[PDB]
RNA sequence: UAGCUAGUAGGUGGGGUAACGGCUCACCUAGGCGACGAUCCCUAGCUGGUCUGAGAGGAUGACCAGCCACACUGGAACUGA
RNA sequence: GUAAAGCGCACGCAGGCGGUUUGUUAAGUCAGAUGUGAAAUCCCCGGGCUCAACCUGGGAACUGCAUCUGAUACUGGCAAGCUUGAGUCUCGUAGAGGGGGGUAGAAUUCCAGGUGUAGCGGUGAAAUGCGUAGAGAUCUGGAGGAAUACCGGUGGCGAAGGCGGCCCCCUGGACGAAGACUGACGCUCAGGUGCGAAAGCGUGGGGAGCAAACAGGAUUAGAUACCCUGGUAGUCCACGCCGUAAACGAUGUCGACUUGGAGGUUGUGCCCUUGAGGCGUGGCUUCCGGAGCUAACGCGUUAAGUCGACCGCCUGGGGAGUAC
RNA sequence: CUUACCACUUUGUGAUUCAUGACUGGGGUGAAAACAAGGUAACCGUAGGGGAACCUGCGGUUGG
């Protein structure tokens, strides 16, 4: 948003999930698209799609097992005000491995399992669960 | 309060073309004209305080625009602060 | 405790030192430090460690080991690696 | 919010934080390496003391620091943009927004006269104070100050304090419609700066009513009760000071997102091209209530929900917002 | 023998404390009716009167 557009996107996701909304939209960034890739390849959302050229818009599609949203929590971790960086041996297990941490590694934005595999840490973007 | 004709003259005389209303030179010239005239206003009455507040907004916004110029392009900034007489 | 500082900060020469150095001196320049806490006041040997705590932390620095400092108090040197 | 705790309100420097896309760098970050991280201690596996404590071997650990090599997502830098934030423009609307300048009446008291003579006056009760010397009221003109009854409001404007007769001059901000322009120019802000009810102060005035003080009467258990009767500061104006309020929504500022229903006020688009209209669409604003939140009360798209940036503040009651 | 520096020392002038001192400051000690409808809501700032704690003026609040 005004200062933290990535907590904006997570706030939109969890607000739209608690509102039982089918799809949320927000102004796109390339890192918004990166985290969206991580989520939709982890099965936390259905899909996304960025439309627009001068004003792209990221179209996340939320996902409900029945009447309950797939995401319970999604919390911003590193924010402007605390940046969080972890070495690969101290990357966080989110809900005992049942939920992901999306980290920003120097080989891109990946999940936490992927990062501790590839032996490189980085900036902890959020906890999804 | 400043007349439409005067704004047109200033937009011309500091604008890079006609109807470049929004560049920093145009913005600063309008703000400085308004500062001068209002300083005319508050000389006679010193005990108008609700209007003087709008004048502090004018002064503050004009300092912010001049700082943006200085940071962005020093050359146009230094041409302006005397080509309009500022930073006295 | 909000300003502090005239070897004060720097520079050139002398000198001095085992050695670099405002260390010292003569001249020159007029700086330097400070709200990222100078200055001033108060308290205090420092560490490995110890205790406590799930941890993060808190509290400590007896014994043992390492470093500092002191030797009635204040000065000073000599001798000597 | 009410338990302690949002500064009375702004503006604003430092500072903190910073939309988007490339490029670059490689500072943060991450990775590898290397060097160092004394021994003891702690921990693991053993060994010796008859066991244990204790001693001891090897290890691990020392979560750090530096250096080199590499990575480049992110943060920073540097460069170049972009246009969504922010602003400039063009045109209109509403408004107790403010400063000035005169302006008029209602009421207001005395005088200027007559009209009139036993009253005017008030409380728990008189009384004190007026009056028969003509007292009240009447109309008549004056004097002078205060404040602007209806409209008026569930209204409005303002950062807050707060702003209400009419009209002019100067002036501030807000909002709406399309369009153009700039091109992150932003947000928040310790310190700082400024505004800031009432009382008060100081300096000059003004003083129609009122009214702390003070002055008569009676109080009451005694009265310096209460009261009534006068009444001065003050109230009003100019300038300076004060800088405080339950300065309150007891709710910091800014942004984003999240079901509804009922209104009010002010724009504006489409279509009734009748004035409203019917359908939109903004801004402000009052009230219900959903999820959520809350100790509960409640709040609830103007959040006390869900978040992010920055600031202020709290840490049992009293002592005490007191002493120094 | 004599310069330069200097510890200490003496003086003055300063700051800073320590004690005690009348006093403080009088804390005293001893002596000269109504429970938000209820002798007059609950408060906030300010100014007055007085042994005060109260009352009154002026503005403000609902936490009546």
């Amino acid at each position: 948003s005004m200062q933290d557009p990535i907590a904006d996107m997570l706030t939109r996701i969890r607000n739209g999930q608690a509102a039982n909304k089918a799809a949320v939209t927000m102004p796109s960034s390339k890192l918004k698209v990166a985290i969206a890739n991580v989520l939709k390849e982890e099965g936390f959302i259905e899909d996304f799609k960025v439309e627009g050229d001068t004003k792209p818009e990221l179209e996340l599609t939320l996902k409900y097992f029945q009447g309950k949203a797939v995401v319970e929590s999604i919390q911003r971790v590193s924010r402007p005000g605390l940046r969080i960086y972890k070495r690969k041996d101290e990357l966080p297990k989110v809900m005992a491995g049942l939920g992901i941490a999306v980290v920003s590694t120097s080989k891109g934005v990946m999940t936490d399992r992927a990062a501790r595999q590839a032996g490189l840490g980085g900036e902890i973007i959020c906890y999804v669960a | 309060s400043l007349s439409t004709e005067a704004t047109a003259k200033i937009v011309s005389e500091f604008g890079r073309d006609a109807n470049d209303t929004g560049s920093t030179e145009v913005q600063v010239a309008l703000l400085t004209a308004q500062i001068n005239h209002l300083q005319g206003h508050f000389a006679e009455h010193k005990k108008d305080h609700h209007s003087r507040r709008g004048l502090l907004r004018m002064v503050s916004q004009r300092r912010k625009l001049l700082d943006y110029l200085k940071r962005k392009d020093v050359a146009r900034y230094t041409r302006l602060i005397e080509r309009l007489g500022l930073r006295r």
